[PDB]
């Protein structure tokens, strides 16, 4: 553990995979818990659970678990095998279905940040220009606190919105009510009430506050809203797409796979509105096993089948593919047929990296050089930024590389620098990004400058000021113009009262591995927020952050993992019980198998009888 | 194609003709000088170290705000214009010398200081690497600490690795060099040391063993007693003539801070107190075995009877007996240092200046 | 960026030759003008073609041309001072209302300083003659800099830092142009304040024997005083002496003549002490229920320098104690802290007063 991992300046974890062999047969307690973890193969993760008879030792392997995602998400082992199961080696009981995943314990947890409120900022205005700039601080600034003063009171920044800015303006109640028991009766109100527009914020609402169960908590609700995906109806189409494509992550299903394909195929904006479906599949898949989604959407790329014209969207095809040959192994050859096909400025740097999820790992001798030769496009930066967090040897360089590479006509780059750099941002700021987006700020449209605003919001998410006091010099050239204008300079502020003003951004887990469901939103807001840039789409599109944020909490349970208030180390408000706040935070006592931080569940020797 | 056309080509075409242009300005006839004065009517006097005067215009690509008085600026030989600003002419040429960026530090040599580690943490290392702490709760975090104790205890080492975890410039000042004795010029060289930490900021001021002059204890430099006047206060001056309500952090550790000014104390600004102590025999482990991870030790040699014959010794005490005992080998050439070598170092290192109190029990 | 919108100016004020002149001051004034050059040579000119016959002026630096010498344009006096260039500040921190509690030394301070200085006529109703000079002492610890910094920002206008080392430099005979430095931007500079800091490492009485090498620091007051008040009493602007160690100080320089207002700061009583955790009580954080006045009531007399320490480490108990904002029990360990921990040095209370 302490050996293996790093031995020279860079990293190489693809040496557990050899040990399969020898311990195909044995494995052990101790072994079962590294193979589990890391690179957390199918037949490593079943193997602690054959290793260990023990039912209670199985429950702190689902907690962490449920954090993995990965190799076991989708049926097989949540839902119809984690209703329940009688063998020696599954022991999949109910409490392992909803209290290890954020399921059960969010809703206590939304319980305790309505003691920690503070000043809020929310208010309903006036006009509806600027209620969707209201709207998009108050989804954002009241996520995880329940607010009934504004929903229901004064639906003036509701109700007077229509088209896409009614949509956008559910989507903040949604929030508001997000990480709830039920979320879908709290949104009855303008689930249906006459038109599509109001009817649509509903399914985008109902979607975010979803986020992180994917089958229900006491009751299969998102299955039933299957149905939603394929609908004539204009503004409904379109947050069907992407308010249940985030809420459906995880969840592998034909009929979804299904209705996606001719959507994203013949690509109707009047009607279908089509613009996360390529997405779409990339999101809820993500993590899985499919070999024929690539195919589908490669005779889709080439062809162009049914009212595709478009070359926009074309593209959006090939990068849509990105997270979708991740985990696949030796699939990946569906992507290099659409690079030879159609020529794109972004499909160079796709080859290169295709051997990220191929060869089990990064920062390799070729991949390397190959990625200096076609710099020397906007694709390339995204496996130096895996090289950075496990090798300082290409971080350094990773510093002057992304420097020179934010200045191109497209905007894909430009938001994928700040992204990838915001999400380290906490652990190690760097102020070299936030210099070069002084001329990203004021550049050439207007509409530059609106995009930018947001992409700033990014790198300070979940942190108001504080190390952005550089940063929010470049904040202050926007304050107020106009009505419409307002939703552009809040982008960025409504980010900065996140989880009211403390959040942590963490995109992997306690067991050395990244989450792919968490990578799967960062290339989605890249590829996306089309509607800030040239071609407006939707304003749905910056809602989906919530698709990636990770909860943060910490369960205090007793030997037999009950839901009791235990006394121990205290966390980050202080006393610690089941889904308190806390993060970042290590345990030195001993636990049953797979000792983790965060999230554990602590016994006592046989010697005293006592709760740590 | 099209956008490549409209702004490639015509950038990389103007950077050309901006450089020709620079043969009137930049060209062979060029020459340096000393900015004295500005005036609003885009007029300076400029003195070059031949001592002439140039009063003339000001050219492009500099403007008022960073021509500052006592800089060096870039002159003409010919029209004798200003060009524009620039920093100082060699550099000061000071890099490292009591100043880094990222010191290798550790708590485990300065292990047994734990109760007075995290008073220095909170109190620097938290506010300074976590700027919400303080700004959520609106308290104002300390803006300095005070270091005292007896020596050997790791003074120096504290600070130290607190500076590799704030990733920050780390600033240090001898407590003789700025008592030296030219004329005065003890005043001088004081301001310009925290000049340059209000350039760049570091947020970090730290000195290493004040002792000015108590009483005498120098020869080249003397001072007088006008120079502990001048010396003392101008410390002082910094803190009391300044009010700096986030950045500069002034930290002053010496071996006694009693007999020193209370008035150089400046209370208020320092609101924490260190004392040092000796580290115990449970923390003594964590640094023996460090230096003697690469040291081959015999079968009868135990850890646990080095650490319980220390008695009242400093953190290089440890790695001392492990020089000693190491030495007595390596000229014997040994591989394995036997255990009569570390039962000579432990006795001779523990009484060697002071063996009695020369007079009385006590 | 303004790379072209310059050089086209360039073929006028630039290729032809006016501005290179040899700075120069002019000495004797005949009406032959008499200058003599930083090279140490001297000639004589006549007027420009711009130039007046009363701009020129003696003991002023005049630009001559370096190939044929004549007046072209004046320069403004005294270019040799440089250090003093950096002593104007502009918009300070500390603002009026920043002192704790309304006491004897805001009013005091106000009325001979801001006073003249914001209503000129209201003095000269009665014909009356303002303080020139002020007194703030007191021990130290008790905010004199942050007093004398609140009457900088209801002025408005250039301030003046002297410290009291830098009257003392390293060449004998400096120190008298360094003082001749501070008065001149006084004339040049009108309603400007000048603030000194420890001007007991230079003012005092040393006597004569026991030293034989300090006989440096009393030439520096008595050309301070000369250049205070002279042959001619000449001044416009307030004067501001300021240091710890009053007893030490000259015994002449606490007399009329200089020093009008004497205002010493004391040791904050029960109701003083109050209000230095009220205007603290706005910042941090502040439990709902408690009262500072019994906070106050068990500290004893001391310096405001260790009052403002109490609510600054009152927000440190929280995070080692485990507390989420202030309450009243981490105030009583701030009692034990602040004062009864740091009862070794760390203070005065009544050290320095005359030895």
């Amino acid at each position: 553990v302490a050996c293996v991992p790093l031995l020279p300046p860079p990293e190489d974890v693809a040496f557990l995979k050899t040990a399969y062999s020898i311990y195909l047969s044995q494995n052990e307690l101790t072994d079962a818990i590294a193979l589990a973890v890391r690179l957390g193969e199918e037949d490593m993760i079943r193997s602690v659970f054959d290793a260990t008879s023990d039912p209670v030792m199985h429950k702190q392997l689902a907690y962490i678990l449920a954090a993995q995602k990965t190799s076991f998400e989708y049926e097989g082992v949540q839902d119809i095998i984690g209703n329940g199961k009688l063998s020696e080696h599954f022991l999949y009981l109910a409490k392992e279905l909803n209290l290890t995943g954020p399921k059960v314990p969010e809703d206590i947890y939304k319980s305790h940040l309505d003691n920690s409120k503070s000043v809020f900022s929310s208010a309903g205005l006036d006009s509806a220009q600027q209620n969707l700039a209201s709207s998009f601080v108050n989804g954002f600034l009241n996520l995880g606190y329940c607010n009934d003063k504004l929903i229901v009171d004064n639906d003036n920044w509701v109700y007077k919105t229509k088209g896409d800015g009614m949509t956008s303006a559910v989507a903040s109640i949604g929030s508001i009510y997000q990480w709830n028991l039920d979320g879908l009766q709290q949104l009855d109100k303008y689930l249906y009430v006459d038109e599509p527009e109001v009817k649509a914020g509903a399914l985008l609402g109902i979607g975010i506050s979803a986020s992180g169960v994917h089958d229900g908590e006491v009751e299969p609700a998102l299955l039933l809203l299957q149905d939603y995906v394929t609908n004539p109806d204009t503004k409904i189409s379109s947050a069907a797409i992407l308010g249940l494509g985030i809420a459906f992550a995880g969840s592998k299903n034909d009929e979804v796979l299904g209705l996606l394909l001719p959507i994203a195929a013949s690509t109707d904006l009047p009607i279908e509105t089509a613009a996360m479906a390529s997405l779409a599949l990339a999101h809820v898949f993500v993590g899985t096993c499919n070999g024929d989604i690539t195919t589908s959407i490669m005779d889709n790329f080439l062809e162009r089948t049914a009212i595709e014209l478009k070359t926009d969207w074309v593209r959006f095809l090939a990068l849509a593919l990105g997270i979708l040959y991740m985990g696949q192994g030796e699939q990946v050859d569906d992507v290099l047929e659409t690079i030879s096909a159609i020529e794109h400025p972004m499909t160079s740097a796709i080859e290169v990296l295709v051997g990220s999820c191929a060869y089990t790992g990064t920062g390799d001798v070729l991949l390397i050089q190959d990625l200096l030769h076609r710099l020397t496009l906007a694709y390339a930066v995204l496996g130096i930024a895996l090289i950075a967090l496990g090798e300082d040897i290409g971080k350094e360089m990773s510093l002057r590389h992304f420097g020179h590479l934010m200045h191109y006509g497209n905007e894909h780059i430009r938001r994928m620098v700040p992204l990838a750099m915001g999400i380290v941002s906490v652990s190690d700021p760097q102020m070299k990004v936030f210099d070069t987006l002084t001329r990203f700020s004021h550049d050439a449209d207007l509409e530059v400058s609106m995009n930018s605003i947001f992409a700033m919001g990014l790198c300070g998410a979940g942190t108001n000021n504080a190390r952005l006091a550089q940063l929010l010099r470049q904040l202050a050239s926007y304050y107020s113009r106009e009505q419409d204008a307002l939703f552009i300079t809040r982008l960025a502020q409504g980010l900065l009262h996140l989880g009211k003003g403390t959040m942590t951004m963490d995109v992997f887990n306690d067991a050395h591995v990244l989450n792919k469901v968490t990578l799967a939103s960062i290339l989605t807001t890249a590829v996306g927020l089309v509607s800030p840039s040239f071609m407006l789409k939707h304003h749905q599109l910056f809602y989906m952050l919530n698709a990636g944020i990770r909860p943060k909490f910490i369960l205090a349970l007793n030997d037999e993992g009950e839901p009791i208030k235990v006394n121990v180390r205290v966390g980050q408000p202080v006393l610690l019980n089941h889904g308190e706040r806390a993060e970042l935070e290590t345990d030195e006592y001993i636990s049953y198998t797979s000792h983790i931080e965060g999230v554990v569940i602590l016994k006592k020797n046989p010697d005293y009888r006592e709760e740590e | 194609f099209v956008s490549n056309s409209e702004i490639l080509k015509p950038f990389e075409k103007k950077q050309e003709e901006e450089k020709k242009q620079l043969e009137e300005i930049r060209g062979n006839p060029l020459s340096i000088g000393t900015l004295e004065e500005i005036i609003d009517d885009d007029h300076a006097i400029v003195t070059s170290p031949t001592m002439p005067d140039y009063y003339v215009s000001i050219l492009s690509f500099v403007d008022k705000e960073l021509l500052e008085p006592g800089c060096s600026v870039l002159l003409h030989h010919k029209t004798m214009s200003i060009v524009g600003v620039l920093q100082d002419d060699a550099d000061p040429m000071v890099s490292v010398m009591k100043m880094d960026k990222s010191p290798t530090e550790s708590y485990s040599d300065i292990g047994g200081l734990e109760s007075q580690i995290q008073e220095i943490k909170e109190s620097v290392e938290l506010p300074l690497t976590h700027p919400e702490l303080y700004e959520e709760m609106g308290i104002k975090p300390p803006k300095g600490v005070i270091l005292y104790g007896a020596p050997g205890t790791g003074k120096t080492l504290l600070a130290k690795a607190v500076a590799n975890q704030t990733s920050a410039t780390f600033l240090r000042i001898v407590g003789s060099e700025l008592i030296q004795k030219y004329l005065g010029d003890g005043p001088r060289l004081c301001r310009q040391i925290f000049k340059v930490a209000g350039e760049n900021a570091p947020s970090i001021v730290f000195i290493d063993e004040i002792d000015a002059i108590g009483t005498k204890r120098y020869d080249s430099n003397s001072g007088g007693e006008r120079e502990i006047q001048r010396t003392m206060l101008e410390l002082l001056n910094q803190l009391d003539g300044f009010d700096d309500r986030g950045d500069v952090k002034v930290i002053m550790a010496t071996n006694k801070i009693e007999t020193l000014d209370p008035a150089l104390i400046r209370p208020g600004r320092i609101d924490r107190k260190i004392l040092f102590e000796n580290p115990d025999l449970s923390t003594k482990k964590k640094i023996l075995g460090i230096h003697t991870s690469k040291m081959n030790l015999s079968e009868d040699v135990n850890l646990e009877t080095l650490v319980t014959t220390k008695d009242d010794l400093s953190g290089a005490d440890i790695q001392a007996m492990c020089t000693e005992a190491g030495l007595l080998a390596l000229r014997e050439r040994r591989m394995q240092v036997t255990a009569e070598d570390f039962k000579q170092a432990k006795e001779r290192v523990m009484k060697n200046k002071v063996e009695e109190n020369l007079e009385g029990l006590y | 960026a303004p790379s072209h919108l310059w050089d086209i100016m360039g073929d006028r004020q630039r290729l032809g030759e006016e501005h290179p002149l040899q700075v120069a001051r002019c000495t004797k004034i005949i009406k032959k003008y008499v200058i003599n050059l930083k090279q140490i040579a001297k000639f004589v000119v006549g007027l420009g073609e711009r130039v007046s016959p009363t701009d020129i002026e003696e003991g002023m630096r005049v630009g001559v041309d370096r190939s044929k010498y004549n007046i072209e344009l004046p320069l403004p006096p005294r270019i040799d001072p440089s250090v003093t260039m950096m002593t104007v500040e502009e918009k300070p921190d500390v603002t009026y209302s920043d002192v704790g509690g309304c006491k004897d030394q805001i009013e005091k301070l106000r009325e001979v300083v801001e006073l003249p200085l914001l209503s000129p006529e209201r003095f000269a109703t009665l014909g009356i003659d303002p303080p020139k000079g002020i007194l703030l002492y007191g021990p130290p610890g008790t905010g004199k800099t942050l007093c004398a910094r609140a009457v900088a920002n209801r002025t408005d206008a250039t301030f003046i830092r002297v410290i009291g080392s830098e009257l003392v430099q390293k060449y004998v005979g400096e120190g008298a142009r360094m003082v001749r430095e501070l008065f001149e931007m006084a004339r040049t500079k009108k309603a400007c304040i000048i603030f000194f800091d420890e001007i007991d490492a230079v003012g005092g009485a040393r006597f004569d024997d026991g030293a034989g090498g300090d006989n440096e620091v009393q030439r520096t007051m008595l050309e301070l005083i000369t250049q205070l008040d002279g042959f001619d009493p000449r001044g416009n602007i307030k004067v501001m002496f300021a240091t710890n160690r009053p007893n030490t100080l000259d015994p002449a320089l606490l007399r009329p003549g200089r020093i009008d207002r004497k205002v010493e700061f004391s040791l904050p009583d029960l109701e003083g002490r109050a209000n230095i955790f009220r205007i603290h009580s706005k910042s941090m954080s502040v439990e709902r229920g408690i009262r500072w006045e019994l906070i106050s009531r068990l500290c004893p007399n001391s310096t405001g320098a260790e009052l403002r320490s109490v609510c600054t480490e009152a927000g440190m108990f929280a995070i080692r104690a485990r507390r989420k904002v202030a309450t009243e029990k981490d105030f009583l360990k701030a009692v034990d802290k602040v004062i009864s921990g740091y009862k070794k040095f760390s203070s005065t209370s009544r050290y320095m007063q005359y030895n």
